[PDB]
């Protein structure tokens, strides 16, 4: 009985070991997210200002 | 055989709910810790995949 503790305390060590590097990718996906949706933000906003500008000259 | 059958077996089952007292608990103790193994396996599997 002492044995099987000693097998399974070993898998919930695995499981978090997995759970920490998981987080740890998703956190790092994060960032970059939102890096880049700034920078699209910023192309559209010049966009649209373009697409205006060109009217209002002609 | 029937004197050994009688002998025999009225001291396995002593033997048996003798050791079924103590073991059915330590079983319960021991089967419900294997459950735990299958189950923290299959999210071991999941978080690895």
């Amino acid at each position: 009985d002492s044995y099987l503790k000693h097998q399974e305390i070993v898998l919930d060590t695995l499981l978090p070991q997995t759970v920490s590097n998981q987080w740890r990718i998703n956190n790092d996906y994060i960032r970059q997210t939102c890096t880049i949706v700034e920078e699209m933000n910023i192309q559209q906003r010049k966009q649209i200002n373009d697409l205006e500008i060109y009217r209002k000259r002609l | 055989g029937r004197t050994s059958m009688k002998i025999q077996f009225k001291t396995a089952m002593p033997p048996t709910e003798v050791l079924l007292e103590s073991i059915q608990s330590k079983v319960e103790s021991i089967e419900q810790l294997q459950r735990k193994l299958q189950h923290v396996q299959p999210l071991e599997q999941q978080n690895n995949e």
